[PDB]
């Protein structure tokens, strides 16, 4: 699963369905942020 | 020096599905106060290619941008600009310039009277 092609897909066809499928095939891995900073 | 690839950005019409899905899986909904800038730090994974982001808001627009912090140098990936993400979901992607940390800036600085509810989702590829 090439990274560049996963991108053209989601651009053109994007939904919860594509996202979950891409999650299923482990093409996209859910990300965990580290810090969430707050400023004024 | 390292050449930085251009980010990709787009939108998808189904906003209600996104916010519905977000609330289900986890509670991560950032409430950006008046005149506030929230920065979500998203580091790169040792074996990883791209970072994909999604974000949306309930009643109002908000500023969004993406910076990259090296391994404190800062590259500007998506310049901070106001998006109408209350109408639609906003998505985008970028290829790793190298080893570092992505800064997703949600910028409410301009808004005097209005807090913004931010639903977001992040992914990466391998």
């Amino acid at each position: 699963p090439p990274p560049e092609c996963i991108n053209d897909l989601l651009k053109s066809v994007d939904s919860e369905e594509i996202r979950e499928y891409c999650k299923k095939k482990k093409w996209i891995i859910p990300e965990i942020p580290t810090n969430i900073e707050r400023a004024m | 020096l390292p050449v930085i690839a251009a980010p990709s950005m787009w939108t998808r019409p189904q906003i209600k599905d996104f916010k519905e899905k977000i609330q289900q899986d986890a509670d991560s909904v950032i409430t950006v106060g008046r005149g506030e800038v929230v920065t979500v730090r998203v580091p790169t994974h040792e074996e990883g290619s791209y970072l994909f982001w999604e974000f949306a808001t309930d009643n109002y627009d908000i500023g969004f941008g993406v910076y990259f912090e090296w391994t404190p140098l800062l590259d500007e990936i998506v310049p901070v600009y106001r998006r109408d993400c209350h109408e639609e979901v906003y998505a985008g992607s970028h290829q790793y310039p190298g080893r570092g940390v992505y800064l997703l800036k949600f910028d409410n600085s301009y808004s005097l009277w209005r807090s913004k509810s931010v639903y977001y989702r992040v992914y990466y590829t391998r």
